[PDB]
């Protein structure tokens, strides 16, 4: 409120949501395909030997053991949410970004109370208290 | 205020951001006291939008793809005319046809031709930052003696600027040891390079660098970059022709020279694709390949606005010097910006007290100048390294690196010189005509589970086959396309079939 | 001003006098006694290295 | 009855040559679009400026007369173009409003489908001419498009013209301050304008610099709502300051022991003071005499003395010596006036006034107590090193005037912390609320 | 020579802080450049004007350091950034990422500190003593096209 | 006139392969930076002494 103002981003959070569930379903349901092209639909536990031959691994050994990987995987994924409702302080690389900003902000307001050797903080002190010659001075 | 170009329309909308409506039109905008900002209670309708209130634009329930931003969602566009007004449209909504032992393969490829444009250097400027605070005027430069290092600390760090634009320019271009040149012969396999290798009737330059650098558009010294253009592009032409007749081969050692048309096929071999749908197919690549750089040339011929990021750095630096000139008139409070009128009028204890004035407003616009180039500098240093690393991963080679050279499977990729910069053609292959098929993990045949060596195997419905993954190429099902491991218990959705022995 | 003063060209209308740069510098004045256009070009300054 | 002033009346605001560069400037020029007053003669007020056409080719219209009175009592312009040439003078004339057929002098100079153009401005005593003549077939309106009027006359002549008229198809409109882009072409002349405050794409045309301007979106400007009225909410004390009571008083206190009266509930008139005459000095330091009427305050205090016309010069911030530390000095900062006078008439005997009599911040010791300035115990007697601290004026009646008793009041003024107590003359207003107002609380503006 | 990367961060930040301790002797207007002689030849009050153009000029003298401090820290961070980088990529891999790790085709690479850095030691395939050869891109059998595995 | 460097005709054409038949295991030095001198100045004292 002090000449300050703030600005909306372009694209809201509902829309983001949008693109980070497109680029989500596109990974579950065609690989990495729909980024070198049209999206080919490939059944998910078979894009998953793809995945196993990228890292030196035979084929054979996922679809052996298949129900132990998704146990692992679906395992993995709930202690995700542990993690992140237990410990806030996990955003840090975050919230450093809004409380930088936030002090950046508050120490450009605070420095209109500064006299810098002026007879008051207040420009309308000077305008009521001196005419116009000594005012300028100020 | 929001303009459909006035090239094609003279309507306008205007959005007061962060305002409420119910004040907006009775405010400094209509029905109260209102400088500059000339009255209308309706300009054709009000529109209240969580960017502010927005006027003459009219609202849409149509979400079209956004034309100009407006903040929050919303976007504005010209159509059937009024400017409309609408919450944009992502893209189009597609739900895949995903099922459990369904697949889609490519029949076909298209390749593809793609540009990419870095800045990689600024104009190398210096100042001589006495000239400028005093003109010559003895008074003003014993005067400015009591500042100290100020009137040297600002060339050092000009200096620092001028020096790192030699270096940026070295490291993107230099990389090759020696200027690699084209046979006489140009059989190339049927490829057509001619359009960006080099034109020797003209400087040396090739015809799309041509087009590249026709659409580019005191106390203060403007310095020479240690390479001159015919000396970039001699660089642009070594790389070039080391790609054309010697692979990657000249980024480790010495240049072996290979068959065009077998590079490709290593190429090709490099996004696994079987080589043999490369000979089988050497023509059509050609026809396309021939036939997508002369879109390249259309591109560029047909509008200037592609070049932004590179005119963009020429703009900044014309913008930040006309500032600095400019701000040499200012007051800064002293009875006048000519020096001579002050030491004309005063006596020399007033012209004096005004005349630090006068220094010590150009001397904190100097240091301003200074400080934006030292910021402008890492940020035109930060796409220099990318492209450094562009021309090395890319050119030399062929990346990996998803979407880094290009859209689609990297093949190769070809620089061109441009001013204060650098344009890579990134060559890249798209899988285009694909079909459902049925598809299975494994095969069972006596008892014992077939896998597939490389590729998948798939269905027409009625016979089953194994093919490579990114281009269909049906075969019989043998010991010879297959490995064996355990047997039809522990394998999820595995079919029966016969696996043929030779 | 100081300068190398220079014949030039720049066609001034009659009731013009000297004329400006982009930046506003002069770059041109009439001569007021022979009535043809000067070029006003700066002398020269420069790094010695 | 009124025409549209469509793009004409730029005229060429230097004698300066520019090549094919869209320049920008603020001066006096005819807004676009504007209303023209419409003519088939009458006096003319001329304001700021005029912009002056007519559709002619029989010169019927032979010129014009501009002034005051337009005749008799001031020097006044006549101007004529008589076909020998333009004559131009500007003499204390004696003539009606058409000295014309039917169809001091400290200047005098000499040179339908046509149409002339002019413009006339005033300023600094240089009365300003610009000029341009053409060709037309549309004489029923003012003509549509642009062509840019360049200048003639340029003279020294001091008078101040706020009336005009024609001497005997014409048009008249008023010059105003606004920005211009003006399109010089790659030959030294204007051939385009842009009228910035015009609509929206004129600011954005104006702030882009440019006649063409791309898609996009643009900020021109910053909007703030007004104030749509002003308020004054003031103390509603009734009593008034004894003002009197404190100047025009029996006998001021010695300046070694320096009285003080409050000031409180009551509206101050500081006019009063600073209006009269009698004031040898009215020295105010935080606060202009000129503003006193205007503030508040939460305390004043007139200290007061008569005093030796000499030691004036310590009756400021922060000094020092006798006067000073020994009797009466102010602090560095000092929100305050002094006032004084030569009190001469009434504070002087027929030979010493010896009465009156001189030796921290508002600091004060009423003590006569001898100053035991040495090691021997003065006990009460002067001697060597041991001094009666209190040394005497011998006011006589006809001392030279640094030597004469001069008369003192020393203001100290509390600024507002706690409510207002000694007040301005101010009246206070009704009050408003949700509106945008200017508002003065008890002078916090 | 080699390590000019190195001896340069020592010698920037030894000129930065020497140009920063040189300007407390620079008058910026005031009657002398050592506070002590203005406290002691002068009352406060004229003493103030002559203390208040010190304070500007050592004021703004001290903002130029660090803004040089902070656009130098991102340049050093930017490096930093590099090193880790080639650390975890070269070290403890094998880059296929053509001239990172080295020019020619890469192998490995052990690191060794440096005062204020980090060295790597590239180690690199380079083929030599090339012979020429025919070459064709398929052979035909039986009538039908042979390719190479 | 600085030298960009030797100039090299590749011996390219439709059937002609350079094979190479011996290597040299290489080591590349490289060198970077990764840290400033951590430094503080006490304006108080800096400024006023
Ligand atoms: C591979 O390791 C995993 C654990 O990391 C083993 O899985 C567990 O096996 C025990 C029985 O041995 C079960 O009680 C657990 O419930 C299993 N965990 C899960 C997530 O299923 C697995 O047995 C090991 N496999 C081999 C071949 O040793
Ligand atoms: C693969 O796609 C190409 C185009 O990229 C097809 O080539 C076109 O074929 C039609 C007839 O079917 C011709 O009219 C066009 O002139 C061809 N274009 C080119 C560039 O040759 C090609 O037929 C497809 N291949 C297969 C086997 O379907
Ligand atoms: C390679 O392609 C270029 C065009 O991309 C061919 O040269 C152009 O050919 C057309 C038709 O003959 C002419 O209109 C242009 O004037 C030619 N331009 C130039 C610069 O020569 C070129 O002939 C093709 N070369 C091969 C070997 O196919
Ligand atoms: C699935 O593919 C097989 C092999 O191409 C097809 O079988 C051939 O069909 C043709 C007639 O269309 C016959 O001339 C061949 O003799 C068949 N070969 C064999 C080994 O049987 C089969 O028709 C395809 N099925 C579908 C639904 O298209
Ligand atoms: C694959 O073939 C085997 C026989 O070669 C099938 O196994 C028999 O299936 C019938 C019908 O379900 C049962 O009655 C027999 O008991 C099965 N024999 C054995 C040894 O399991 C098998 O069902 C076929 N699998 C598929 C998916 O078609
Ligand atoms: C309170 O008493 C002290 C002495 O105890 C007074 O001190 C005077 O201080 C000024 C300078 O600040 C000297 O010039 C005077 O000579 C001192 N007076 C004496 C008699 O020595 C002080 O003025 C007193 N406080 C007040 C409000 O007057
Ligand atoms: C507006 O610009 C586009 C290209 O940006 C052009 O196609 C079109 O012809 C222009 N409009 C008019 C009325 O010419
Ligand atoms: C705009 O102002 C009105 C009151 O004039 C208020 O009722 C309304 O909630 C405001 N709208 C928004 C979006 O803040
Ligand atoms: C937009 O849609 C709403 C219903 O969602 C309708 O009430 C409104 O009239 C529409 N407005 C326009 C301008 O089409
Ligand atoms: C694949 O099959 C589904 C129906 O099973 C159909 O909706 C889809 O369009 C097909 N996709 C292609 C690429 O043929
Ligand atoms: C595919 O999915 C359906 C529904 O979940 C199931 O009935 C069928 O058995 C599955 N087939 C395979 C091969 O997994
Ligand atoms: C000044 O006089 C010279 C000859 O004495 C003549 O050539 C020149 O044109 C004259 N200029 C003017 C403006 O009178
Ligand atoms: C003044 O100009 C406006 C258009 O700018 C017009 O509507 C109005 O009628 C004019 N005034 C008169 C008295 O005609
Ligand atoms: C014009 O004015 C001159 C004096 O300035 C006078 O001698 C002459 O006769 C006039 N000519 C006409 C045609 O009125
Ligand atoms: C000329 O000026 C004098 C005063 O300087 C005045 O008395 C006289 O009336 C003026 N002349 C005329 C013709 O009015
Ligand atoms: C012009 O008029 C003003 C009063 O409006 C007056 O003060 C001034 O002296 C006049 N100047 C001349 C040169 O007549
Ligand atoms: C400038 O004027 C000359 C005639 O004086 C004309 O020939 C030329 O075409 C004009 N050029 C421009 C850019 O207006
Ligand atoms: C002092 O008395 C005289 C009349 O004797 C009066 O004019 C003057 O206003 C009084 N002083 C003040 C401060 O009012
Ligand atoms: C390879 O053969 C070409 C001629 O076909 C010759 O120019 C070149 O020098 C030969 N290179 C080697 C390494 O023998
Ligand atoms: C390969 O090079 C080494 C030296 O690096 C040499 O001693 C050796 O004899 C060479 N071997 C062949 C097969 O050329």
């Amino acid at each position: 409120f002090n000449g300050l103002t703030v600005l909306p981003p372009l694209l809201t959070d509902e829309m983001i949501a949008q693109y980070t569930s497109a680029l989500l379903a596109g990974t579950i349901t065609s690989g990495w395909t729909f980024g070198a092209g049209a999206a080919l639909q490939i059944p998910f536990a078979m894009q998953m030997a793809y995945r196993f031959n990228g890292i030196g691994v035979t084929q054979n050994v996922l679809y052996e053991n298949q129900k132990l990987i998704a146990n692992q995987f679906n395992s993995a994924i709930g202690k995700i949410q542990d993690s992140l409702s237990s410990t806030a302080s996990a955003l840090g690389k975050l919230q450093n970004v809004v409380n930088q900003n936030a002090q950046a902000l508050n120490t450009l307001v605070k420095q209109l109370s500064s006299n810098f050797g002026a007879i008051s903080s207040v420009l309308n002190d000077i305008l009521s208290r001196l005419d116009k010659v000594e005012a300028e001075v100020q | 205020v929001i303009t459909p170009g006035t090239n094609t329309s003279n309507q306008v909308a205007v959005l007061y951001q962060g305002v409420n409506c119910t004040e907006v039109p009775v405010a400094i905008h209509a029905d109260q006291l209102t400088p500059t900002w000339r009255v209308y209670s309706t300009g054709s309708n009000v529109f209240q939008t969580r960017a502010g209130c927005l006027i003459g634009a009219e609202h849409v329930n149509n979400s079209y793809e956004c034309d100009i931003p407006i903040g929050a969602g919303i976007c504005a566009s010209y159509q059937t005319q009024s400017i409309i007004a609408y919450t944009m449209s992502l893209g189009a909504e597609n739900s895949v046809a995903y099922s459990n032992n369904s697949i889609a393969i490519p029949t076909n490829f298209t390749i593809s031709v793609t540009t990419e444009i870095l800045p990689v250097s600024m104009t190398k400027t210096s100042v001589d930052c006495t000239m400028y605070i005093c003109g010559d005027s003895t008074e003003c430069s014993n005067l400015l003696l009591q500042y100290g290092s100020f009137c040297t600390q600002l060339n050092r760090a000009l200096t620092g600027i001028a020096v790192e634009q030699d270096k940026n320019t070295q490291e993107v271009f230099a990389q090759v040891k020696q200027i690699y040149k084209t046979p006489p012969i140009k059989d190339f396999g049927g490829f057509n390079f001619s359009q960006i290798l080099p034109d020797p009737s003209k400087s040396k330059r090739s015809f799309i660098e041509d087009l590249l650098f026709n659409k580019v558009t005191n106390g203060l010294t403007v310095l020479p970059p240690l390479l001159t253009d015919e000396m970039i592009a001699q660089y642009t032409s070594a790389l070039l022709a080391g790609t054309i007749t010697s692979g990657w081969t000249f980024g480790a050692g010495a240049a072996l020279q290979i068959p065009f048309a077998m590079q490709m096929a290593y190429r090709f071999n490099g996004i696994g694709v079987t080589q043999n749908v490369l000979y089988e197919n050497q023509k059509l690549i050609a026809n396309q390949f021939n036939s997508a750089i002369g879109k390249i040339q259309d591109s560029l011929s047909s509008t200037a606005s592609a070049l932004g990021k590179l005119q963009n750095v020429v703009n900044q630096n014309a913008q930040a010097l006309n500032t600095l000139v400019k701000q040499l008139s200012s007051n800064f409070g002293a009875i006048s910006s000519v020096l001579n009128d002050i030491l004309s009028r005063l006596d020399k204890v007033e012209a004096e007290v005004q005349i630090d004035r006068l220094i010590t407003g150009r001397l904190q616009s100097l240091q301003t100048y200074v400080t934006q180039q030292l910021i402008r500098a890492a940020e035109i240093r930060a796409s220099a390294n990318l492209a450094a690393t562009k021309m090395s991963e890319c050119v030399l080679g062929q990346s990996k690196r998803v979407d880094f050279c290009g859209k689609g499977y990297h093949l190769m990729s070809f620089p061109q010189s441009a001013p204060h910069g650098v344009v890579f053609l990134h060559v890249t292959y798209v899988p285009a005509q694909e079909k459902n098929f049925t598809t299975a993990p494994a095969i069972c045949h006596d008892g014992k589970a077939h896998f597939p060596r490389e590729g998948v195997f798939v269905s027409n419905g009625t016979h089953w086959f194994v093919t490579q993954r990114n281009f269909y190429e049906p075969q019989i099902i043998t010991t010879d396309n297959t490995f064996v491991s355990g047997n039809c218990d522990v394998v999820i959705g595995i079919v029966n079939n016969t696996v043929y022995d030779p | 001003g100081t300068g190398v003063l220079t014949e030039s060209n720049k066609k001034f209308l009659p009731f013009q006098q000297f004329g400006r740069d982009i930046a506003d510098t002069t770059d041109a004045v009439r001569d007021p006694q022979t009535l043809e256009i000067l070029d006003i070009t700066p002398c020269s300054f420069g790094g010695v290295s | 009855a009124y025409t549209n002033s469509f793009t004409r009346g730029v005229y060429y605001p230097d004698k300066v040559f520019r090549s094919s560069v869209l320049h920008s400037t603020q001066d006096l020029f005819l807004p676009f679009f504007s209303n023209v007053t419409w003519f088939h003669n009458p006096v003319l007020p001329f304001n700021d400026g005029v912009y002056f056409a007519s559709t002619e080719k029989s010169n019927i219209i032979r010129g014009w007369i501009f002034g005051t009175t337009l005749d008799s009592k001031t020097q006044s312009l006549l101007i004529v173009n008589n076909a020998t040439n333009v004559v131009i003078k500007v003499c204390e004339f004696q003539f009606c409003n058409d000295p014309f057929l039917d169809v001091n002098c400290t200047f005098e100079y000499v040179s339908f489908k046509n149409l002339r153009e002019f413009v006339f401005k005033n300023i600094d005593g240089y009365f300003k001419i610009y000029s341009k003549h053409t060709p037309i077939n549309l004489v029923r309106d003012l003509p549509q498009g642009f062509s840019a009027l360049e200048p003639l006359v340029d003279l020294p002549i001091g008078i101040n013209i706020t009336r005009f008229q024609t001497l005997l198809a014409y048009y008249v409109g008023y010059l105003q301050p606004r920005t211009f882009l003006l399109k010089y072409n790659e030959n030294g002349t204007i051939t385009d304008a842009v009228d910035c405050a015009l609509d929206p794409l004129s600011e954005t045309k104006c702030t882009l610099k440019s006649f063409t301007v791309e898609k996009g979106i643009y900020q021109t400007s910053n909007f703030r709502v007004q104030p749509t009225e002003s308020i004054v909410r003031f103390p509603n004390i009734t009593n008034l300051c004894p003002f009197g009571e404190v100047f025009n008083a029996t006998r001021f206190a010695s300046v070694y022991a320096w009285n003080r009266k409050r000031i409180s509930n009551c509206v101050a008139d500081y006019s009063v003071l600073y209006n009269s005459a009698s004031f040898s000095t009215f020295k105010c330091y935080g606060v202009s005499p000129t503003k006193l009427n205007d503030l508040c305050f939460t305390n004043v205090y007139a200290d007061s003395f008569v005093i030796r016309g000499d030691e004036v010069r310590q009756i400021a911030p922060g000094q020092t010596g006798k006067i000073a530390d020994y009797n009466y000095k102010l602090p560095d900062d000092f929100t305050g006036c002094v006032i004084a006078w030569n009190s001469n008439n009434l504070d002087s005997k027929v030979g010493g006034n010896y009465n009156y009599r001189y030796r921290k911040p508002f600091e004060r010791d009423i003590s006569t107590e001898i100053y035991q300035a040495g090691s021997k115990p003065c006990n009460g007697v002067e001697g060597f090193n041991c001094y009666f601290p209190l040394q005497s004026y011998g006011f006589q009646p006809t001392n030279g005037v640094g030597y004469q008793p001069y008369r003192v009041v020393v203001l100290s003024f509390e600024l507002l912390h706690a409510p207002a107590t000694v007040c301005g003359p101010k009246k206070s207003t009704n009050l408003v609320k949700n509106k945008c107002v200017n508002f003065n609380f008890n002078g916090l503006t």
